[PDB]
């Protein structure tokens, strides 16, 4: 008895928007509400062949006949002006709650189980730990993916945004926050007791968050690479497209979205890595590898069914990791 | 000038000079290091 | 109920819709892991209906793949440069070409197709020899799509392909147009033993092609030369 | 039974921007922030029949036909104005460090066997005959391509930034240290140790790069060329583009890249020839030839694979230029 | 204590006798069953000097086999008729000849070297295809010296060869000059489950090669193109 | 005015690229540049520009 769902979708709690880039000079960066955006332009390139050869050291003709018709394209680039040193880095993130109600399910008694077994979860602890490392996610500038790289100076600042005005301030310095550790911290666990009255459905949680990395004068900045419809045979040349929101260049909002939630620390192979991303088996694409596969008893829909069907509930990580995945959301269903 | 079907063009010069080692008449020497000193596309055509 | 044509594979979608009134599913055409294609087709479509509706796609991949893993060919020219006598698909190049513009001191030279030419001056016997050194089989472009560790000669890196491999040259659906009988003619065994070979896990009966059967068979399907 | 990673790639150190021209007067050149930059204009070029002909093509007729007949092209020019003789080329430069971590790997075993070889190449030397070749790079201004080639006196300043003003600032004339050796100095060596510095993680390193090139009034500058979509040209239509930042004539970012890491000079077919970048299968566009060929066993991936995979460590400077190709980043998989 | 150059073999006459007050032996130099000479070598002989009295007659063999199982000749001659451009060693023949004199209605003609000679016109590329396809491999001759039925490509024909027939192609004797390591190198096999083929009896753990590895090692050795 | 005049910027054969600069080399200690020197002076002389 007390089959799971055949359809069961859940959304997406922490919404972030699209994060646009802006430049200008650090220490005026207070005033930094008429920094110009930050623009793509294009530029030709000029390659050779610096890949792995096919037949590796038959056909030494070849490589030199390559040589000589080398590879030209045309990329989207972006970078800071010459005279501005500071990238700027603004989006809204909003917290909602409800993170247990799924948007669509079949089964009323799985539902009935399920909406039961989150509110066993917040009863027994709040949101605190999940809500502590997703402000500790957006204290260190993690959003900033390839800009927070060999930056010198990383300053965050968080608004909360009652009304049409500010109503709280915060000020991080991402460098001194880890991308390793979670800290404690008295500005840190404010802003993470306003997440977790925004995950309890207690409030309405709004926030605005601006990044500065202070990287060099023209560097070059890094922003959502779109898709290419195989443009580089045919018409050959363009082969990197930048994400620009109306000319400015831009994060995808799911990008920013990964970034916030690298919380689970608690997989299986090791915590001496570094946190993950959330995810049902939870997997890293630059690794090529899944943490928490199937075949351990750790990924989120054995670990689902444990305590929602056979009422098995597992340990307090586990617990985490699974409000987890329901606060990221997703299409829980048998596919 | 200097047609080709006649042999005093500068590729015909060059490639004899270079090639088949005829140097030729002292003027011509002095044209081919001219057209060096020129610049220009000297590879195959089209 | 799965389609596999070759390394294709038209998988439908689980559970179905109504469009229009009638009841319908989304069929997926892969290759491989790559996602090529989505379609929404009625049922009382019959498997036949479901492969020519994906049979255009699939036709357009060979000519892209055709087209884009073509072997290089050299021309054999007089000496003046132009009124090309001969040309040969060879799948390497003749390790002795460098930059050349053809002169009349040699009668036959032997120049890239590519633009900015190689060449070499070569005396009608010695371009017969790198002709029949050189030379491509009639369907080489399938080595484009081969993993290139499952085609070296070298037998310390060589690793024997995956069944989605195998089903590149061998089998009705796939780019040589061979069946599992005709390719178990070739190698000399029966059809069940070469059956075994294209099951897909190890646990159900399935051993690895060897050596020298995986390079005699790419060498009778006139895929790779191996000399 | 250890093997190579499927996927592996690096992103890359030493991050040039693109350098921005701008023209003066020599003597001025230590007020030269107010500077006016170099702009690229148009003008109009009427060619003549002068490449090779076909032998179809050489009848007397047909060749006197094609020269009364010419072709119009656009051509886009800098140069400097006529009152000034000093081009200035100015870009900045970060020196990152982590240079032994791939930003995408396959295998964890072949992660960490490479991180634990980049390892022990930091421990017997640190970064210094790298970081000596690289600041050698920057002193002789190497990345002035073909604003180089006959001038009259070059000098390049180098400013390590390290809060928004000025840390430390060298002085080089950059015709003294020539194109050819990597020697010695006491500046250089300092430059060199900031270099490595950054390279090794210990330090955050941004340097601003300026360099002067006395050339003459009015003559032509070079700056990086573009790439043309010609559709039926629009009645003697545009042949040649140069890259400009915002009307202001610039090389591109990995042309001076490409022009900083020209350190190689253990390549097995000449010495006397002169140092090449570090590539794989390094590879020369002007020369049209791969030096390090892989026949030859000494390309980046022999080299990697038997250092990492049978561990037999090549001789140091071969050692030397794999961990600059990891330097350089690219994409090493299949 | 027999020798063994190859297929050769050169067994002592087990019982000697004493010429000139010296012992000796009868040594018999045998090709399989045909027995080729005999010799009478002292005792006190070592098995280099043994092997040094009959490589003569051994590189007389060698010789004859060589000049007479030489595969065919065709010529690429122009119009007139004299003035050859091209030969090549062929291993078969067109299929398409038929005795022929060249005239001047085209320039390039394909004859055979034996006298009375067939050819066809040709024109550099259906040269090209016809020298890439029939072309001899540099040992095909001892192709001359196997049973036929071990060299088909018929499956249903084929029989494995024995150890001795292996012998010709596989060795340090052998007329290819390929020992057994290396030729368990060519097929991707270790030298031990190499050595398991060239056994003699099928008792002593001796398992016969298979189609598609002996027409492979034909194929890397030189011997038989196995297209 | 530059010098240098035999070294090509691009090429593909060394082996011609070495064969070219030694016949500029065996033209240069034949005569110097004095009389293409001449003639470009002459015609910086009179005013052809």
């Amino acid at each position: 008895i007390l089959s799971t769902a055949s359809v069961l979708a859940f959304e997406r709690k922490l919404d972030p928007s699209d994060a646009l880039m802006s430049a200008g000079a650090w220490a005026q960066r207070d005033a930094s509400q008429e920094w110009p955006a930050v623009t793509v332009r294009e530029k030709s390139v000029r390659g050779t062949i610096s890949n792995r050869l096919k037949t590796k050291d038959r056909d030494p003709a070849k490589l030199d006949a390559s040589i000589q018709s080398p590879n030209l394209q045309t990329v989207d680039v972006a970078n800071l002006p010459s005279d501005a040193d500071t990238l700027k880095v603004r989006f809204t993130l909003r917290v909602l709650g409800g993170a247990g109600t799924p948007s669509a399910c079949n089964d009323a008694a799985y539902r009935d189980k399920l909406l039961q077994t989150v509110a066993t979860y917040v009863n027994e602890q709040g949101f605190a730990e999940l809500a502590r490392r997703y402000a500790h996610n957006l204290a260190n500038a993690r959003f900033l993916w390839r800009n927070r790289v060999g930056a010198e100076a990383v300053e965050v600042r968080i608004n909360h945004i009652r009304q049409g005005e500010v109503a709280r301030t915060w000020r991080f310095d991402a460098l001194a926050i880890g991308l390793r550790d979670f800290k404690a911290d008295a500005e840190l666990d404010a802003l993470a007791e306003l997440i977790a009255s925004g995950l309890s459905g207690s409030g309405h949680v709004l926030l605005e968050v601006v990044a500065f990395a202070r990287i060099g004068d023209g560097q070059e900045v890094f922003p959502s690479q779109e898709l290419i419809l195989d443009k580089g045979d045919k018409k050959g040349q363009k082969s990197k497209t930048l994400y620009s929101v109306r000319d400015a260049a831009a994060i995808h909002s799911q990008k920013i979205g990964n970034a916030l939630r690298t919380i689970d620390t608690w997989y299986p192979d090791e915590d001496g890595l570094g946190p993950i991303a959330v995810e049902p088996y939870g997997s890293v694409t630059s690794q090529g590898k899944a943490y928490r596969q199937p075949k351990q008893k750790l990924d989120f829909y054995t670990l689902l069914d444990n305590w929602v069907l056979r009422d098995e509930a597992p340990a307090v990580e586990q617990q985490h990791y699974v409000i987890a995945n329901l606060i990221r959301g997703g299409v829980f269903g048998e596919a | 000038y200097r047609q080709p079907k006649q042999k005093l063009d500068f590729y015909t010069l060059l490639d004899n000079w270079v090639l088949r080692d005829e140097a030729p008449a002292v003027e011509q020497q002095h044209y081919v290091i001219a057209n060096l000193i020129r610049g220009g596309v000297f590879g195959e055509a089209e | 109920n799965a389609i596999h044509i070759g390394p294709f594979s038209i998988t439908p979608a689980a559970r179905g819709l109504h469009y229009g009134g009638l009841p319908h599913h989304q069929w997926t055409l892969y290759y491989g892991p790559r996602e090529m294609a989505i379609k929404t087709l009625p049922d009382s479509y019959t498997s036949s209906e479901v492969r020519d509706e994906f049979s255009d796609i699939i036709a357009e991949f060979v000519i892209d793949a055709r087209h884009r893993y073509a072997p290089d060919v050299l021309e054999l020219v007089n000496s003046d440069g132009d009124a090309v006598l001969a040309r040969v698909a060879v799948s390497r190049l003749p390790e002795a070409l460098s930059g050349c513009i053809p002169d009349d001191r040699f009668p036959y030279w032997l120049l890239t197709a590519s633009r900015p030419r190689l060449g070499l001056p070569v005396t009608l016997n010695e371009y017969t020899a790198l002709a029949v050194e050189l030379s491509a089989p009639p369907l080489a472009w399938i080595t484009g799509l081969l993993p290139g560790e499952v085609l070296t000669h070298d037998a310390e890196e060589w690793r024997p392909p995956t069944s989605w491999e195998l089903r590149h040259v061998v089998g009705e659906g796939s780019f040589t147009g061979v069946s599992g009988a005709a390719a178990a003619a070739l190698l000399g065994m029966s059809a069940t033993n070469f059956r075994k070979y294209t099951a897909g896990d190890s646990a159900a009966n399935r051993q690895k092609i060897s050596f020298a059967a995986w390079h005699y068979l790419l060498d009778r399907l006139g895929v790779k030369r191996a000399s």
